[PDB]
């Protein structure tokens, strides 16, 4: 059925397919390191529970088996949450929105430093290529459907892919874009996405050394560690 | 496995 | 420079940079022996992958600063695309060298490097399956040069859009339609992906190996393995 | 750094 719609109908599906931004439990009436691990995966272990439910609409993804969607998100669930807090983090230079009530600078965790500024030189890279919603949420997709493809049934996921190419390229046609921006932004677009890897590859090393240290992870978090 | 029960429900 | 050259010159360019296919220093193999093997083959083409990353137009044009970032951040990408390349025409194998071609079982002989195996030769399976080009693959690789440490930048983006102007032309050429080109341009980006992950897993093995004392590494080996923190 | 030796040369 994912096939069958239309470049429109896919980023109208998508939009509308689109997790609510979850608050954080931070009280600015107290200024630490484990306290601020603790918020952050708090709330990444409350939005996990949306995006299993976002992934469930994203058009192709309920035609897999459950063992295959396991895998993906399995794969691609860090991927996911940090490409969604860049694209939060936009309209905020020099700054984080992990939540509407949590916006915090480099300034404010061993080695989070790292992973900081590139999260932050993400979301500068989408401030300067001006990135739209419409092809936030087709990138989005993309790392959940080709993150752990390589790790019949791929064939199917393959054509999701085209399509959402597809779909990107129909976005930028309608931006007034000539045929050679068009694969050029195309390619600056998909080529963040290594980028994206990268900063999970790194953050989930954190994860697991942190989870050893054992300074307060939930067991779904747990568990998605525990499979890479 | 909670990711596996989160799909099914 | 790099902008000035057309699509044609800029595939005969990277096609002549292209570094030699180098010999192992060749009995069957037990994990030392084998982890010998892959760093001395490591560190003797990372020498020739300096002066052919020199030969990537536009890279010269780079401080020495940015020329040594982007290569300490994409060395491991770089020697594992051309695995993958030198592997397409051997199925289930991967040819690190004329004279040594493993297969999966062969990864047995090292602990850990069972799955980084499996995700080469699915990387290879994948080139295989696209009919990936010679001229496709050089794109690529001088792409990862590129790309992979930008973020962490103008001419650089300006060079990388450049040599998708030369994929797409390529594809062209080959009788694919527009829709063709984007598609297949997006399906070799994305492998990039994969590729980045390959090489993180494989670093974090290295620094293990390292630890372990298993094999002594080279200096050079392991200035761009402590790059990687 | 080797890699600034090996870069010039
Ligand atoms: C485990 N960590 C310490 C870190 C490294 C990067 C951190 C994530 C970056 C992206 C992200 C996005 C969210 O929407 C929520 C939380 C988080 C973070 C949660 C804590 C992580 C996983
Ligand atoms: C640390 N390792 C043991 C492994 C993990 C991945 C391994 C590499 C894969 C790619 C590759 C490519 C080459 O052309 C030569 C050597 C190597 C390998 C050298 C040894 C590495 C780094």
């Amino acid at each position: 059925l994912a096939l069958s719609l239309t470049a429109d109908q896919m980023v109208s599906a998508l939009l509308d397919a689109e997790p609510p931004i979850l608050y954080s439990e931070y009280d600015p009436t107290r200024p630490s390191e484990a306290s601020m691990m603790g918020l952050l995966t708090n709330l990444a272990d409350r939005e996990l529970v949306h995006m299993i439910n976002w992934a469930k609409r994203v058009p192709g993804f309920v035609d897999l088996t459950l063992h295959d969607q396991v895998h993906l998100l399995e794969c691609a669930w860090l991927e996911i949450l940090m490409i969604g807090l860049v694209w939060r983090s936009m309209e905020h230079p020099g700054k984080l929105l992990f939540a509407p009530n949590l916006l915090l600078d480099r300034n404010q965790v061993e080695g989070m430093v790292e992973i900081f500024d590139m999260l932050l030189a993400t979301s500068s890279r989408f401030r300067m290529m001006n990135l739209q919603g419409e092809e936030f949420v087709c990138l989005k997709s993309i790392i959940l459907l080709n993150s752990g493809v390589y790790t019949e049934e791929k064939d199917h996921i393959h054509r999701v892919l085209d399509k959402i190419t597809d779909t990107l390229i129909h976005l930028m046609a309608k931006a007034g874009l000539t045929l050679q921006q068009q694969h050029q932004r195309l390619a600056q677009l998909l080529l963040i996405l290594s980028h994206i890897r990268h900063m999970s590859n790194k953050g989930m090393e954190h994860l697991y050394s942190m989870k050893c240290k054992n300074v307060p992870l939930s067991d779904l978090l747990l568990e998605m560690l525990d499979a890479h | 496995k909670i990711l596996h029960r989160l799909l099914q429900d």
